[PDB]
């Protein structure tokens, strides 16, 4: 194969600057002067949207901002400037031998606000301490960075089986993340206690964010 | 307006065998080409193949000449990538995606592949409502729970759709066989409590629909 | 008779085996050509066709049209390596391709040895052969395709005879070519050997075509 790379992982720009990926290919994806490289747009559940081609002519449709240089194995991606909706993953691929091959992959963060979480906790429904069970619920919304953790007190008491976590992805038009903390247990284990509560730890606080709920 | 359309998801038992489609819509389906792209979250993506629709050879990877082939149908238009046996591998969507400029330009809605021997589940659907607030919020945040079902995706909406704003579904984690994922939409304290919000779920798998209304507590 | 009717294609691309250029005719007894035009003015390559009238009235007046393959790819190559051979300013469905009559030979490896094949035409007709002379861009495009700067072709038959050199010069763009390729044909007489030489450049016949007029 003509194995790619990728450079970097990942690179938290700041709203209105310069992000540059960078990708390198083991093999020279060049011929007859003509460069095989193309770079692609993976927002999250979408499929990838085509950006440029061969190597820096600009798909009809795409945004001027995007930008694609080099020749011989040292390509470059530029984003200028860099807005919010750019949230996505982006890799480059070449053409010049079989197999065709994919990069790495570059996955853009953008930075802004610095907010905290909007925390909200929900009881088990009645219709779900009818099967025997019972889930609570945590959803902490519109929040940045993504580094965060949660804890489960029960009457005061640490717990951390049953336990769910779901982060989202970085929002198209709000470039904050969301995550689910879900707690599941047995009927008969959630009605023996009262207090029911799950605390965060973000560095937008020094202590703990609780937010709590008693039987 | 070029469409690539593909089949919904597909649980098989390892073992079996698979027949994605691919619609050709838009554009004349001969005169271009159709890649095929393996998409495994985290993983990147890797390429299949191609299939000159016109000459109808195909060319595959090093790492699926063997389970992997590509048929046309040229009187209708459509492209079939066919898998088998299936390994528990190849845990991944697939793509169909067409050759235009040596790249690939339009591609395709995805087709999420699942290979376990486990059986279909439909869910069950839990409200969840606050029930407790100090008049601190002019905005509440309520909550749709769905727990417990077999294979993915599920699809969550609120109102039938009316209510887009403030609307976060979180993807599914795994656990126990049973995928478990939650929802969330956050409108004014106003209309919550005397207009009705129901939650509509929708397992395309099961063929199963579920209409939940948040009462308060 | 009745004239030959191609499809998105002029003479030029039709018989120079321009993929996308696929006539269905299938009759082989024309009297004239009727071309229906288009962008890639045959030439997918951006060059100069040379005796093209000369050609035009060739391919007129004809009462048989036998393809075969004069230089088989499979067995014909071997210290040159017939793949690799293709551009996307000749494509095949969205992917790269090149003429399905002609070989777009490169250095195999880092070496490009001095070729020479020769067709004593077995055919009781004359047949049509139709070759290509690379022209690159840079002295690079040369030694990274050819490898050697000091290249030659030299077709030679008895009815014909000369030798071809690089003309390296950038070109203004045309399909994001920078570089030419004129396309030459011959006609090889019954019972004559037409011979080909050449150390880079030399995009090689792989059809040819049999055939009587009047
Ligand atoms: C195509 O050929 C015609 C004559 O047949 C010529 O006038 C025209 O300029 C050519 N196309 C281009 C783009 O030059």
């Amino acid at each position: 194969d003509i194995v790619l790379t990728q450079s970097p992982a990942s690179l938290a720009v700041s709203l209105g600057q310069r992000a540059t990926i960078s990708c390198k290919a083991s093999q020279s994806v060049d011929f007859d002067g003509y460069n095989y490289l193309n770079w692609y747009q993976q927002k999250p559940g979408q499929p990838p949207k085509l950006l440029i081609y061969a190597a820096s002519n600009l798909e009809s449709g795409i945004p001027a901002r995007f930008s694609g240089s080099g020749s011989g194995t040292d390509f470059t991606l530029n984003i200028h400037p860099v807005e919010e909706e750019d949230a996505a993953t982006y890799f480059c691929q070449q053409s010049n031998e079989d197999p065709y091959t994919f990069g790495g992959g570059t996955k853009l963060e953008i930075k802004r606000a610095d907010a905290a979480p909007t925390v909200s906790i929900f009881p088990p429904s009645s219709e779900q301490l009818t099967s025997g069970g019972a889930s609570v619920v945590c959803f902490l919304n519109n929040f940045y960075p993504k580094d965060i953790n949660v804890k489960w007190k029960i009457d005061g008491s640490e717990r951390q089986n049953g336990v769910l976590n779901s982060w989202t992805d970085q929002d198209s038009k709000d470039s904050t993340y969301s995550m689910s903390s879900t707690l599941t247990l047995t009927k008969d284990e959630y009605e023996r206690h009262n207090s029911y509560t799950c605390e965060a730890t973000h560095k937008t606080s020094t202590s703990p964010i609780v937010k709590s709920f008693n039987r | 307006q070029i469409q690539l359309v593909q089949s919904g998801p597909e649980l098989k038992k390892p073992g079996e065998t698979v027949r994605i489609s691919c619609k050709a819509s838009g554009y004349t389906f001969t005169k271009n080409g159709m890649n095929w792209v393996q998409q495994a979250p985290g993983k990147g993506l890797k390429w299949v193949g191609w299939i000159n629709t016109y000459t109808g050879e195909p060319s595959y990877a090093d790492d699926f000449k063997g389970r992997f082939a590509f048929s046309l149908e040229t009187s209708a238009s459509t492209a079939y990538l066919q898998i088998n046996n299936l390994k528990n591998e190849d845990m991944a969507a697939y793509f169909c995606a067409r050759m235009v400029r040596d790249a690939m330009d339009f591609w395709g809605q995805g087709t999420s592949v699942t290979v376990s021997s486990a059986k279909t589940t439909p869910p069950s659907v839990y409200p969840l409502a606050p029930g407790s607030a100090a008049q601190t919020n002019s905005m509440v945040t309520l909550g749709c729970l769905v727990k417990g079902y077999f294979p993915e995706p599920v699809t969550v909406t609120w109102n039938s759709g009316s209510l887009s704003s403030g609307v976060h579904t979180f993807p599914a984690v795994l656990q126990s066989d049973l995928y478990t994922l939650s929802s969330s939409v956050t409108v004014p304290s106003s209309p919550r409590p005397s207009e009705t919000v129901t939650c509509n779920v929708a397992h395309p798998a099961s063929s199963t629909k579920v209409d939940k209304k948040i009462v308060p507590r | 008779v009745a004239p030959l009717h191609l499809g998105k294609c002029n003479i030029a691309g039709w018989i120079l085996g321009n993929p996308e250029c696929e006539s269905l005719s299938t009759a082989s007894s024309w009297s004239y050509i009727v071309e229906t035009p288009s962008s890639d003015n045959g030439t997918c390559y951006p060059g100069d066709f040379i005796d093209y009238e000369e050609l035009r009235e060739q391919l007129s007046s004809v009462s048989s049209f036998e393809r075969f393959e004069i230089f088989p790819k499979t067995s014909s190559w071997p210290n040159h390596d017939s793949n690799k051979g293709v551009t996307a300013a000749c494509p095949h469905a969205g992917a790269k391709s090149f003429y399905k009559n002609l070989i777009w030979l490169v250095k195999k490896g880092n070496s490009y040895p001095k070729l020479s094949k020769s067709y004593i035409n077995d055919k009781g007709k004359e047949v049509l052969v139709l070759w290509g002379i690379h022209h690159p861009s840079t002295s690079a495009d040369q030694q990274s395709l050819y490898q050697n700067a000091d290249t030659y072709v030299f077709v030679g038959s008895s009815r014909y005879s000369k030798k071809f050199k690089p003309e390296i010069a950038i070109r203004p763009k045309v399909r994001d070519q920078e570089g030419r390729m004129n396309y030459y044909w011959t006609l090889v007489e019954p019972g004559d050997k037409i011979t080909f030489e050449a150390t880079g450049n030399l995009v090689v016949p792989r059809y040819a075509f049999a055939m009587e007029r009047n």
